[PDB]
């Protein structure tokens, strides 16, 4: 009534621009469907630009590789929570997709044969875990990402795919269990925009900013997974948050894993490298989950680094200078910046930091968002997602260093490939309601003119704060029950919200209202579903259950062991709902799917015990 | 030509390296050969130079063409003046002398 | 014990109708403040004046979001220290000679368009085996690149280069050409010379006349200067 | 679904007829020696060729020969300082000009883009167009 509201249409909207979303884009303009880019960002300043460490694929560049190892590593990282056909189809497809990305351009850092360079990564092995470490992880130095994105925005250029850069989408458009696309606001006028599309692709990144200190940038803040939520749709293992290891001290940007791939170690305020005592075979380059609890416990037991005995020192100035400024020239740069540390001289001060989201949306290995309904997986008709907003899931408790640019280009991919072969371009778009979507513009103008107790910037800070200290490395279930009250009062405190900027033409204010309104909802889950869980699986450590609850006790032989039921163990994963209005959370469980996509060529991994 | 603008800004460098070595060739080597070589690239590296400055500070078809032709009208005249100077008159070199004999 | 610092922005709202452009002072508390001066724009948005609006997002100088022109020069807003002498107030404009969205909210669309148009991607004569076996490329020609690849497109180089703010409708500016120079000596492209040839008319090239502002602006520690001079010697050079 | 030229030309066409305002450039960018030295080099050019065009222009124009106006300044009896002062005021933009050349033929050979070697090459430019002027002037 009182906002302009657009009409579009197109055979299918992808809401993303990182590598997940470009690489879905024009893989469907490939495929010759009329598609649009839904973007709130211009595609390269997503925050897949700031990834530095590499993308995995068994090339075998460095040595004689098998992409099942990979396979391997990847369900003994995800600790037995992760969909091993989606891991199959990941590991597998690894060495075309990097091939594809080095086809397309991208800089990759060499070896004496002219081949990609692959460094070692954390957690990553030969031989099935008995081989000895892995160099699998293909970089551009530690500019990985930055030069993925470039590449995949200069190869986006030559098809036909309708960007709509800077345009934030508000709300999904469902009726009748299908999505019909995407509403959204254009930014650099403040005119509403409907987007009708027979698929919807979801690459909306991660939601980082739930936290006070966060490796994330300032733009991930989950907008697509509360879509999701808002739709009345399940959100999949939202409480398993990684927490990298070395996050620079203060600022918080990363510090790249790459520095222990290439020789580098972890101190704490005596000397040790301390990791030698935690990882006896895997030392600095254990998984992420095991060293930051590593770190987190050396700090509060009295051995932390700094005048405040609150982080630890990464030393990388027993590598050579020439190496260090091939391999990592990068953190070379940023430790001066934002520490004044001289990588060649002294250590840089590290301590956990969150860094990715190993939750969302829940999909299967073809990329289709599924809903769980009575035992069975539903897939939502004409909803797509990948990237780190999605849940393949790929990465289960626990993902490892370098799969995550992985993931976004497998199953961005992916998603085009399942379109194409299920949908032909052309075909008749989905009709909607007149007033399809037009929640999202009450809910959008009722942020805009605000006049309240609480400020926007206020409230953000009272729930990073609350989840800094109440869902950090280690929690409990006295602890988790306290910040799920203040969470819970939070998100009704929201009614009481205080904005400024009455305009509608680049209105940050408002914009980074409706962020805080989408950082709540994936806030509210991932607090909720890590207080209900009460087991220590990959992330989520809880030192009240510090056990690993399994439908069998696989430390012990399966010989006529009694069973657990679904509901008395743990190995599944948890579906968050959210009713918007009152903010009450509700967890569903659906079963780990555990069958490859070919038993006779990858077999399946049982779960077992996760040591480093 | 399809190279046109890559061979004109290879001929203003080379008018310049020209331009450079009649300096000391004027103080050394006096005289008409000088003179008019002088006069030829005097006219010529002005001319492109001139030319620049309109490209890159006049705007509009009609300015641009009103400004390029009232600098060729310009330069035209100035080579013959200083052709007439150097035939008519003492020349470039000997002209410079006697401005410092004050 | 507190150190205040002066900060004096550009300020334009498009929807006040007859909004005319102005400054605002701002008085930031450096001991409540990070390092950086985004750290002070974070600070002011989020305690004194939550209508200023600005682009941002790794701070971290990778992502290229916060370009603008701090205290005369253009750099990113997220790696540039606070001036801590209190004595001088630090000036903050949006990118030179762009037309404004809002406060220090400039149009890029130009320059996006100017990047596409010199097609920076891998091209190939042959094209039929992409995707197959990856191309070979030796250490010597992969560090070629160095220097080049690393830029962010924050576009700071040019929008301080004084031939881009008369011609920048058809000089295409050191960032967009030193991209082109990237792609002109990646040891897999095919098409050198056609890259080249997109490059003879007096605009597009040959309006850089050495002003070198865009080498002294680079956040990245670049040298688009140095680059246009190899484009320049390869028109000069390449046969057809 | 927009080509490069096509997008272009709807930035044009949408701003000149916005009310968008332009940021201001000039009057607020912080100047340095290379840039000073660049736009030097320029209105040196330029008085330079307009000092030929005039004098061409005089040659064909006035009534008398170079060596009558020569014979009227020296009858003038002008003082040494005088005479220094108008030799000083003109060698000095053609030597600034001639040196800050040379830096820029280098420049087009590729050769000292290092940001410092700009500031040495300006600094060298300034002091070699002072002693050049100055032993000019002095003959
Ligand atoms: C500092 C850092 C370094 C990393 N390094 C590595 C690494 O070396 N290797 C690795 O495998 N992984 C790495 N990761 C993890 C990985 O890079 C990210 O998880 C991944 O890049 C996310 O990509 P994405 O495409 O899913 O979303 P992102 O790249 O985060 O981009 C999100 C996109 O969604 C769009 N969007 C969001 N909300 C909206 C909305 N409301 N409307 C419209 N559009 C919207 C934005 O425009 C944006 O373009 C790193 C992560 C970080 C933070
Ligand atoms: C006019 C501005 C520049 C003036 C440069 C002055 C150079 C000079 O004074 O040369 C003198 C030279 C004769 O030298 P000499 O016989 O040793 O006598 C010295 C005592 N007068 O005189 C000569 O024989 C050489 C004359 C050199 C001419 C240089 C031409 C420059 C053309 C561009 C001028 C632009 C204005
Ligand atoms: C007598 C001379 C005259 C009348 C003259 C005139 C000019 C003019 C008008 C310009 C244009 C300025 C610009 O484009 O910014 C110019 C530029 C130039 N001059 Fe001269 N010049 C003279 C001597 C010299 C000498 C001796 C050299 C050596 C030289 C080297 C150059 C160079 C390299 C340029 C190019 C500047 C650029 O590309 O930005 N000139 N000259
Ligand atoms: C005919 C003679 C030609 C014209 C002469 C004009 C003289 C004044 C020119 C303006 C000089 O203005 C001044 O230049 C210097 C040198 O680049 C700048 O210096 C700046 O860059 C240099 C390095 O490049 C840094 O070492 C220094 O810390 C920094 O402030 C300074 O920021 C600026 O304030
Ligand atoms: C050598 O070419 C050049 N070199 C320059 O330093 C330059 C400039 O620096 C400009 C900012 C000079 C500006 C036009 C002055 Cl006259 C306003 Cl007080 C400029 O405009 C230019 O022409 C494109
Ligand atoms: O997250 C990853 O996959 C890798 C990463 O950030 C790093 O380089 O440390
Ligand atoms: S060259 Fe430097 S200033 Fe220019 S766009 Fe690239 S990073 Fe930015
Ligand atoms: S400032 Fe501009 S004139 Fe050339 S050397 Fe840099 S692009
Ligand atoms: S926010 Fe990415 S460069 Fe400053
Ligand atoms: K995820």
């Amino acid at each position: 009534t009182q906002y302009p509201v657009v009409d579009h249409e197109f055979d299918a909207v992808v809401v993303g621009a990182g590598g997940a979303g470009l690489r879905a884009a024009f893989g469907l303009s490939e495929a010759g469907f009329n598609t649009a880019c839904v973007t709130k960002l211009f595609p390269t300043r997503s925050h897949t630009v700031a990834a530095q460490g590499g993308i995995n694929a068994a090339l075998g560049n460095m040595e004689d590789d098998n992409w099942r190892w990979h396979f391997y590593d990847t369900v003994k990282g995800s600790d037995w929570l992760g969909d091993q056909d989606a891991i199959h189809y990941m590991t597998e497809q690894a060495p075309a997709a990097v091939i594809e990305l080095e086809n397309y351009g991208m800089p990759f850092s060499r070896t004496e044969e002219g081949k990609i360079y692959q460094r070692a990564f954390g957690g990553q092995s030969l031989q099935f875990g008995k081989g000895g470490q892995a160099h699998r992880c293909c970089c551009v130095a530690d500019r990985t990402g930055h030069s993925l994105l470039h590449t995949l925005y200069g190869r986006s250029l030559r098809y036909d795919t309708s960007y709509f850069v800077e345009y934030f989408a508000l709300d999904l458009l469902m009726e009748n269990g299908e999505c019909r696309g995407v509403i959204a606001l254009c930014i650099e006028d403040g005119t509403i925009h409907r987007f009708r599309a027979k698929n919807t692709v979801i690459a909306t990144g991660g939601y980082g900013r739930t936290y006070f200190s966060c490796t994330s940038a300032h733009t991930s803040t989950g907008d697509g997974t509360a879509m999701v939520t808002r739709a009345g749709l399940p959100c999949q293992d939202l409480e398993f948050v990684q927490f990298h290891p070395t996050g620079i001290y203060g600022a918080g940007c990363l510090i790249t894993e790459g520095c222990r791939g290439e020789g580098g170690i972890l101190i704490n305020s005596q000397g040790e490298r301390f990791m030698e005592r935690y990882a006896p075979v895997a030392k600095d380059l254990a998984s992420r989950d095991v060293v930051s609890r590593s770190m987190t416990i050396e700090i509060r037991e009295g051995r932390g680094c700094g005048p405040e005995k609150d982080h630890v020192y990464l030393q990388l100035h027993h590598l050579p200078p020439q190496q260090l400024a091939t391999r990592l020239p990068g953190i070379s740069e940023t430790a001066m910046i934002f520490a004044g540390v001289d990588v060649t001289k002294e250590p840089i001060p590290v301590l956990p930091t969150v860094h990715y989201n190993m939750g969302g949306i829940p999909t299967n290995y073809k990329g289709q968002v599924i809903t769980h309904v009575n035992g069975e997986d539903k897939v939502v008709p004409g909803l797509y997602a990948c990237g780190e907003a999605a849940s393949a899931s790929v990465h289960g408790a626990n993902r490892l260093g370098a799969n995550s640019l992985l993931d976004l280009v497998v199953f961005g991919r992916a998603c085009a490939l399942t379109i194409a072969e299920t949908c032909k371009p052309g075909e008749p778009v989905p009709s909607i309601k007149p007033n399809a979507g037009e929640e999202s513009v009450a809910n959008l103008d009722k942020l805009r003119f605000a006049d309240g107790t609480i400020r926007t910037s206020e409230a953000r800070l009272n729930m990073q704060k609350t989840m800094q200290s109440h869902a950090a490395v280690f929690r409990t279930g006295s602890i988790l029950q306290e910040g799920c009250e203040k969470l819970s009062q939070i998100y009704r405190d929201l009614a009481h919200l205080k904005t400024f900027d009455r305009g509608i033409v680049w209105n940050t204010d408002l914009v980074e209202t409706l962020e805080l309104q989408n950082l709540m909802l994936c806030a509210l889950q991932t607090i909720y579903g890590a207080e209900a869980r009460k087991e220590s699986r990959g992330a989520h450590a809880r030192e009240d259950y510090k056990l690993r609850i399994d439908e069998f006790d696989y430390s012990k032989p399966l010989q006529g062991q009694q069973k657990r039921p679904f509901e008395e163990h743990w190995r599944k994963h948890t579906l968050s709902y959210v009713d918007v209005k009152s903010g009450k959370v509700t967890l569903k469980y659906r079963p780990v799917i555990d069958r490859t996509l070919n038993e006779e060529d990858c077999s399946s991994v049982p779960p077992a015990i996760r040591s480093y | 030509s399809s190279k046109a603008a890559s061979l004109h800004w290879t001929s203003e460098r080379a008018v310049s390296a020209l331009l450079l070595g009649l300096l000391p060739a004027a103080y050394l080597y006096p005289g008409p050969a000088v003179d008019y070589s002088l006069a030829a690239a005097l006219t010529l590296h002005g001319h492109w130079g001139l030319g620049q400055v309109i490209t890159d500070y006049v705007h509009g078809d009609t300015p641009i063409k009103v400004a390029n032709t009232g600098l060729y009208v310009l330069s035209a005249i100035t080579f013959t003046g200083l052709c007439y100077f150097n035939y008519y008159d003492v020349g470039i070199c000997k002209a410079v002398a006697m401005l410092w004999s004050i | 014990t507190s150190r205040i610092k002066k900060f004096s922005i550009y300020r334009w709202d498009p929807d006040k109708p007859g909004d005319k452009p102005r400054m605002q002072t701002y008085e930031v508390d450096l001991n409540k403040c990070g390092p950086m001066v985004l750290d002070a724009l974070i600070k002011i948005k989020n305690e004194l004046d939550s209508t200023l609006t600005f682009r941002r997002s790794c701070r971290e100088g990778i992502c290229g979001s916060c370009a603008m022109n701090i205290a005369g020069g253009n750099t990113l807003a997220c790696t540039k220290k606070i001036d801590p002498d209190l004595s001088k107030t630090t000036k903050i404009y949006p990118l030179p000679h762009m037309y404004v969205v809002k406060d220090l909210v400039p149009d890029l669309s130009n320059f996006y368009a100017q990047y596409k148009s010199i097609e920076p991607y891998l091209k190939k004569k042959d094209e039929s085996k992409q995707g197959k076996e990856q191309y070979l490329q030796s250490i010597e020609d992969r560090q070629k690149l160095d220097g080049l690849y690393e830029c962010i497109l924050c576009a700071c180089c040019s929008t301080s280069c004084p031939s881009y703010w008369w011609n920048g409708d058809k000089y295409l500016g050191p960032a967009v050409l030193m991209q082109a120079y990237r792609w002109m000596i990646d040891s897999r492209d095919d098409y050198t010379e056609e890259r080249l040839a997109q490059l003879q008319d007096p605009f597009s090239l040959y309006r850089c006349h050495t002003i070198m502002n865009c080498t002294r602006t680079c956040p990245k520690g670049l040298n688009p200067g140095k680059a246009i001079a190899e484009i320049k010697k390869m028109m000069a050079t390449y046969k057809e | 679904a927009t080509t490069a030229k096509e997008e272009m030309a709807r930035f044009w066409e949408k701003n000149t007829k916005s009310s968008r305002p332009l940021s201001p450039h000039i009057s607020i960018y912080k100047w340095s020696l290379p840039m000073a030295m660049s736009i030097t080099h320029r209105g040196t050019g330029v008085a330079l060729s307009l000092g030929v065009s005039l004098f061409s222009l005089a040659a064909l124009l006035l009534p008398e020969q170079f060596p009558h106006y020569v014979a009227v300044v020296k009858s003038l009896s002008l003082s040494p300082a005088l005479i220094y002062s108008a030799k000083f005021a003109l060698v000095f933009p053609l030597s600034y000009h001639t040196w800050n050349g040379i830096r820029h033929l280098v420049w087009d050979m590729g050769k000292g883009f290092k940001l410092s070697q700009v500031e040495q090459s300006g600094v060298v430019v300034l002091i070699l167009t002072l002693l050049s002027s100055a032993a000019i002037a002095a003959m």
